[PDB]
RNA sequence: UGACUGCUCCCUAGCAUGCUACUACCG
RNA sequence: GCGGUAGUAGCAUGCUAGGGAGCAG
């Protein structure tokens, strides 16, 4: 049980009783963030407890250590001394303590619901292990909320597609199935197969993911497993290598970009890069260019999700091998096109979830948004390569802060990799205008991306703008707009190609709700990971804090092709915009 | 000396083969009981040595479970 | 097998070739046939008649090594047990050892 | 020792009894001094006693401790430590048999079954690779575990029986490799 | 300390003696000033030394009587735990072919060996070799006991399911042999 | 999963005795 | 000048309990 106290880099013995993650604090740490913070307990090789029958004091203040023990004070066996004297609590590593000059670490983060402004911005000015620990308890508090929730059940099986749930009572209930619920089932007193369940609608209406066979009384709870300690860094030093010696160039070289030597010759002579990519920057066509360019290069290609990776798999066994990836399968949603439980390749794939690690050379992953440092550890720490090249946008669907209380932080204030860039400057130039169009390109580079892309490709004067107030109406659970969807569709119908698009919304209820009378498949934003199609009909609200907040969605954008569809209630992201405006009938 | 050598590799060669749950084929775990029990007992370096090739094989031909090539270049015989 | 003390006594001029001190105690492992073979070891208890004119000579010449000894009952509470922590059998490992139903 | 609050106390009186006799004076000031002397001497040969088994008492609780962890760490590494002591005693050995089945067993030769010792003895191994079946085996003869076997029959992957003569750096890559090569033992 | 009833003594006769050291005191007040805080000091010694004592007998009960509590509330798990058992084990008697042989005796009293062998319901036989096998257990059904059984499970030694067809005179070699039979009572 | 006995070494807590100095009253 | 009495600290012996370990039948 010999941990390492990484608040002062102190190899150390003891750990926080009552405390989050539990974690190794020095005789130094662990000797003020007792007093003031009232963590009157810590733990050890053994409890500090009183050992004597139906002792209920325990509390390290002044219990003293005698007779192979610790005693306390009420009942005095004293003959000994304090296990808190002279700056320090009692423990193996003694001697050997540095301490630290940050004492309200613990006596801000440990007390805190991990959700306040303060804690995080001093959080992002702290040192790479501090960070690594902070976004560990990150996902250690997520954790230790999960277990505070409600449970569903049933008791009753009807006829399909008319159920009933309950819930709770009384207790604090909204979440957007965002990770969905899958428990295990009951019959009398053992645990039965019953699968993967999706609520999305709803005497309740269910739909139907896959055929099933409901039984009497099954619940459904979610259990989440405890992030393993991880040791490796996030980011890293700068510094150029010697030459592109120890590899292995090839004689053909590419004519349909102009700006492929120069950057596979940066790419030579520099090691670690970043960048600020919105959809459609490099990420669709040039992971197989370097495939091709550098083959004996062992480059890893992971997203966050599977459904990422198939924008690239789709056509990756066409122009190249099949055998050319390799993926493993669990016994998230997935598709078992590919060779699974093959793990030995030179393009060998990967995964955030799992995957073995032997061996790699190139760093290249997918969008890397919606996650923390968690994500860059998790992947340095799995496989440490010779080059990085960071593909993505730190800021393109990031994860959502739990628990909202105090507005959202701005952007330029991200965990690491955000303000560096913007504190450093860029390194690299990349940008793959093919797919998105001028009018988004305009506006998302001229926000917050100056001077990154041009304007390639031109407008067919099909973009949607119209001025609409309308009027909101909340209720005591829900709300429904009236107004805006109506005029959309009024807006529709003046058009003969409109039928072969999707039906994507900030709210699942809602759009559900209103395919009913359309007859449009049911769609939800999560994250559209490589799926890029041509017609879309975009919404939002509640704007003012749920969607009106900041540019969240400023990247997601591009999706579309030759215009896409983005009605706003603002004045701020249209005071040189130009989509086409016209007047209600 | 060289029989003494032989006789405490036996002994850690059925504790490698004890840990990976060779124990729940009772068809195999009772021919290395018996090559390890007989081990034990020989009197010639010569008849042992070939005991510990039956023995030793049942390790190698486990696949997955002993990484070989780790565990040989891991400051031992490459 | 504790191989930092098979170290020390090889450095030390032990188990050469031709000595008289070898190794000829070992852990001897076993496979599942074993107890049911030990049990069947009780074969050799046969139904056994003895000379009753001797045996009672015998029991009389033998209860004289054991005369100077003293005997008999004792309370519960004059009765010596050590290692409470031990096995208290069938029907009862299940739920404690000698000193759970020697408390109860 | 020194540094110890009732110290004060052996020092001015052990200072002041011992000047006095220098300057000298009744024999009731000696007395006096002397009943003050050890009026404030036990209160250091207490203090300085009760320490002195504090001390060693504190580096014993801290000695239990220091195995009540080792041996924790002891245990937990129990799998990783045994098969890094089995193989730096497999190479002091210095066998020939058990430095083949080892080495051949490195590049991809495993067996599939135990090595039989009688005279009959069918094997089945795995050659993954034609470098590894020209260095082993060339013929009808293969040498396996310091001894000699004659191959009686040759399979591919399903059921393919490969005749000895078209296994030749040339037919070769047309199969699929792993083998599972059956031999007898000689004599 | 603040609570003993010889505190006002000793306090009072400190104040008298060690306050007025600075007035001058003559060497008739003196042996007030001394033997005044004395004897107060040796009864206030001896009223610690016994409130010492009564302190450590308290507790002393305070310890064997959560022992003596303890003890009971586990006497009452295990007497709950038998009865638990022998209720159990007794819902299990086909109480029409047990109800026949006590009936059928002369006073009641039967042998305990014959119990489970005319009044159950199940068999369980366990096979060494092959040989045992078909002059034991030949066919599905057989009889033992003055009964006829019919199989319905055949289990093997790693307790995984044999058919009787893999039971053969030369697959024999290819099973792990103690083979345990499951058989039901017929008629 | 871990029986019944006997002997013996090491460590900690409590009780009484054995030569001393410290106290204080008493001779 | 000495003896007795009641606390306190310090060093060894024996005994009674608890804990860990070694050997024998
Ligand atoms: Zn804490
Ligand atoms: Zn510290
Ligand atoms: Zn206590």
């Amino acid at each position: 049980a010999v941990g390492a106290c990484v608040l002062c880099n102190s190899q150390t013995s003891l750990r926080c009783g009552a405390c989050i993650r539990r974690p190794f604090l020095c005789c130094k740490c662990c000797y003020d963030h007792v007093i003031s913070t009232s963590h009157k307990l810590v733990l050890s090789v053994n409890p500090y407890v009183c050992n004597a029958p139906g002792c209920d004091v325990t509390d390290v203040t002044q219990l003293y250590l005698g007779g192979m023990s610790y005693y306390c004070k009420s009942h005095k066996p004293p003959i000994s001394f304090p296990l808190c004297a002279n700056g320090q609590v009692f423990g193996l590593y003694k001697n050997t303590c540095v301490g630290s000059d940050n004492v309200t670490d613990f006596n801000a983060i440990a007390t805190c619901d991990w959700t306040n402004a303060g804690d995080y911005i001093l959080a992002n000015t702290c040192t790479e292990r501090l960070k690594l620990f902070a976004a560990e308890t990150l996902k250690a508090t997520e954790e230790t909320f999960k277990l505070s929730y409600g449970i569903a059940t049933v008791r009753e099986v009807l006829s399909d597609r008319e159920l009933h749930l309950s819930w709770e009572v009384g207790k604090p209930p909204p979440l957007n199935r965002n990770y969905v619920f899958t428990g295990y089932r009951v019959t009398k007193n053992s645990k039965v197969q019953i699968g993967e369940y999706t609520f999305e609608k709803g005497a309740v209406v269910y739909r139907g993911t896959t055929t099933y066979k409901l039984n009497v009384g099954d619940y459904f709870v979610l259990t989440s497993h405890t992030v393993m300690p991880l040791s490796a860094p996030t980011l890293v030093p700068q510094e150029h290598y010697v030459r592109i010696t120890g590899l292995y160039p090839t004689l053909n070289i590419s004519d349909e970009f102009s700006s492929n030597v120069a950057n596979y010759q940066k790419v030579g002579m520099q090691k670690y890069s970043t960048l600020q990519g919105p959809p459609g920057t490099g990420k669709s066509h040039f992971a197989i260019g370097l495939a091709l360019y550098y083959p004996s290069a062992r480059i890893v290609y992971t997203a966050c999700s599977h459904a990422a990776v198939d924008a690239l798999c789709e056509k990756a066994l066409k122009y190249l091998p099949i055998d050319k990836c390799s993926r493993i399968i669990p016994a998230v949603e997935c598709f078992d096109k590919f060779k699974v439980n093959s793990t030995l390749e030179q393009y060998v794939f990967c995964t955030v979830n799992a995957l073995p690690e032997t061996t790699a050379d190139i760093v290249v992953f997918d969008e890397i948004s919606m996650a923390t440092n968690y994500d860059l550890s998790v992947v340095n720490a799995r496989l440490r390569a010779k080059h990085y090249v960071y593909i993505g946008d730190p800021a393109q669907l990031p994860a959502p802060r739990t628990l909202l209380t105090k507005g959202t932080l701005e952007p330029e204030y991200f965990n690491s990799v955000c303000r560096l860039m913007k504190t450093i400057g860029p390194d690299m130039f990349l940008g793959t205008c093919r797919r998105c169009p001028a009018e988004i390109v305009d506006t998302v580079s001229a926000l917050v991306y100056d001077n990154k892309l041009k304007a390639h490709k031109d407008k067919s004067a099909q973009c949607f703008k119209m001025f609409y107030k309308g009027v909101i109406t909340h209720d005591v659970s829900s709300a429904i707009n009236r107004p805006q969807i109506g005029v959309v569709r009024e807006f529709l119908t003046r058009n003969p190609a409109w039928r072969k698009a999707v039906f994507i919304s900030p709210y699942n209820s809602q759009n559900a709700v209103a395919s009913k009378i359309l007859g449009l498949p049911t769609q939800t934003v999560d994250s559209s990971q490589g799926s890029e199609y041509d017609y879309v009909i975009f919404t939002q609200t509640t704007e003012t804090a749920h969607s009106c907040n900041v540019n969240r969605f400023n990247v997601a954008i591009t999706r579309a092709k030759v215009g896409i569809l983005c009605i706003m209630s603002d004045r701020d992201l249209y005071d040189k915009l130009q989509f086409t405006s016209l007047e209600i009938p | 000396s060289k029989m003494s050598d032989v006789k405490c590799t036996s002994v850690v060669l059925l504790s490698v083969l004890q840990q990976l749950r060779v124990e729940s084929s009772s068809k195999l775990w009772a021919q290395c009981v018996q090559l390890h029990n007989d081990i034990l007992l020989a009197k010639d370096t010569t008849e042992a040595f070939e005991k510990m090739v039956s023995l030793l094989s049942v390790l190698l031909s486990m696949q997955g479970a002993v990484d070989i090539n780790k565990l040989c270049e891991e400051m031992l015989d490459n | 097998f504790n191989k930092d003390f098979y170290d020390f006594a090889v450095s030390k001029g032990f188990f050469k070739e031709g000595s008289s001190v070898e190794l000829k105690h070992f852990f001897f492992a076993q496979d599942g046939n074993a107890a049911i073979s030990d049990y069947d070891y009780y074969r050799y208890n046969l139904p056994t008649m003895c000379d009753i004119r001797q045996l009672l000579f015998v029991v009389e010449v033998v209860d004289k090594y054991f005369d100077c000894y003293d005997g008999g009952c004792i309370n519960a509470n004059q009765v010596i047990v050590n290692n409470l922590d031990k096995s208290a059998g069938f029907p009862f490992n299940k739920w404690g050892k000698a000193r759970l139903y020697y408390d109860s | 020792f020194s540094s110890l609050p009732s110290y004060a106390a052996f020092a001015t009186a052990q200072e002041a009894y011992e000047q006095a006799v220098a300057n000298g004076d009744s024999e009731v000031v000696l007395k006096k001094l002397k009943k003050s002397l050890n009026v404030a001497k036990s209160e250091f040969d207490r203090d300085a006693a009760m320490q002195r088994k504090l001390e060693k008492m504190a580096d014993q609780a801290m000695t239990q401790m220091y195995k009540q962890a080792r041996s924790e760490d002891k245990r937990a590494k129990v799998t990783s430590a045994m098969q890094t002591m089995l193989f730096t005693m497999l190479r002091k050995l210095d066998n020939d048999a058990l430095n083949n089945i080892i080495n051949n067993a490195r590049d991809g030769c495993v067996p599939l079954n135990i090595i039989p010792l009688t005279t009959a003895a069918k094997l089945m191994v795995v050659i993954p690779d034609y470098n590894t079946y020209k260095n082993t085996c060339d013929g009808t003869t293969f040498t396996y575990a310091s001894a000699l076997w004659e191959i009686q029959q040759v399979v591919d992957a399903d059921s393919k029986i490969v005749q000895l003569s078209e296994i030749s750096m040339d037919n070769s890559p047309n199969l699929a490799w792993p083998l599972i090569v059956t031999a007898l033992r000689a004599n």
